[PDB]
């Protein structure tokens, strides 16, 4: 059975985390999280030699009530636990914090609602009427779906994928109608299939990707008055694009990965040439996360449950044979610490080189590689 | 599929 290569080949990635850790912590929570991402705060304690980080993460229970979750971290300057639980309707399918006001986060849900919450303004622990309380209501889709991006540069403003084939733009800062309900500002309609992902571009305000089923990469212009043809359609894979990141450091490169096991690079000066393909036996990709301190690393999760971290700048180097055995010489680090298909992962964006990443079977792990693997 | 790579073990190196 696969259960039981599954739980020996755990036991030697166990045995052997002192020689590729520098930090291992493992966690089960109650239930799984769909959903991980880092808080940009961090508590230092008075004379202690950790400080507090924390991450949002959600449930995914089909019978009991969900919950969309803050946990706090001790990281050093051991424990992890719950602070905040908010009542949520149905499984956090993603939960992204505003990037003008860390206190706003906006959910996916497993309908045509997406949420946005407000956790100052709600208690630490729930009431046991089983209410979902949102402080807004995105109204715009027809269906659910997980893509899910925050403008960094116009404060408010949000974009959702859904399984309807369209992208939803909203200004949550528009006055709200009926029952805290704002209506999406645009609709972007031209995917022919599901839209798996949606990010905006890190500099420019107006510019965003969307991945959909169709397999292209489309690129938008939110100053372009027609909302149903994309400024580029990239023919970006050959199977299914699940997900997409625009590059912190260079304005110019994104990153897609795929149903066709592997992850692109593109540049936005040449889209008619595919930079770079990253390929990864049997592993469709559903996550690419870019390194938020280091340009040339970015790390991918797929269904093969391994977490794979690359480094851009190793293309085309020069491999010993016993080096070039583990793989091509851009493959930095794996990561094979879940017994279960990575659901989510982040980034720590205070200490370098430290990722969280869940898993279906409810596990979440914050771990950091050996400062060797990389210096 | 690798657990790990042998080339980031640190007594590979």
């Amino acid at each position: 059975v696969e259960e039981r290569v599954i739980n020996e080949e755990y036991k030697i990635w166990k045995k052997n985390t002192p020689f590729l850790y520098d930090l291992v912590m493992t966690h089960a929570l109650e239930w799984p999280s769909l959903t991980a991402q880092w808080l940009p705060d961090v508590t230092k304690q008075d004379g202690k030699d950790y400080s507090v980080h924390r991450l949002i993460l959600g449930t995914h229970t089909s019978d009991e009530q969900n919950h969309l979750l803050i946990a706090s971290v001790q990281l050093p300057s051991g424990k992890i636990e719950i602070e905040i639980k908010i009542n949520h309707e149905g499984e956090v399918n993603r939960a992204r914090y505003m990037p003008q006001n860390a206190c706003v986060i906006a959910t996916k849900t497993p309908s045509s609602d997406v949420l946005v919450f407000d956790y100052t303004k709600h208690p630490s622990k729930p009431e046991p009427s089983g209410e979902c309380q949102p402080d807004l209501r995105l109204r715009g889709h027809q269906k659910e779906g997980y893509g899910l991006s925050w403008n960094p540069n116009l404060n408010g403003y949000l974009l959702s994928a859904s399984d309807d084939h369209t992208i939803c733009l909203w200004d949550i800062n528009a006055t709200p109608k009926e029952h805290r309900v704002i209506d999406a500002k645009n609709i972007f309609t031209g995917h022919t299939a599901v839209v798996e992902d949606v990010a905006w571009h890190l500099l420019h305000e107006s510019l965003f990707g969307s991945v959909a089923d169709d397999q292209k990469l489309m690129i938008w212009d939110t100053r372009n008055n027609n909302t149903s043809k994309p400024s580029h359609t990239v023919d970006a894979h050959t199977a299914e694009v699940n997900c997409l990141s625009f590059n912190p450091y260079s304005e110019f490169i994104l990153a897609t990965g795929s149903a066709d096991k592997t992850v692109a690079l593109w540049d936005l000066r040449n889209l008619k040439l595919k930079l770079h393909s990253f390929e990864s036996h049997k592993d469709e990709i559903f996550q690419v996360q870019w390194s938020p301190h280091n340009e040339t690393i970015l790390a991918s999760s797929g269904t093969d449950r391994r977490l794979h971290v690359w480094d851009l700048s190793k293309i085309g180097e020069e491999q010993s044979t016993e080096d070039a055995e583990d793989g091509p010489p851009e493959l930095l680090f794996i990561h094979g610490g879940h017994t279960a298909k990575i659901s989510d992962f982040s980034w720590n964006p205070n200490e370098p080189w430290i990722i969280c990443s869940v898993s279906e079977d409810n596990i979440m792990q914050v771990w950091q590689m050996a400062e060797n693997v990389y210096n | 599929n690798p657990i790990f790579l042998n080339r980031t073990l640190s007594y590979m190196k």
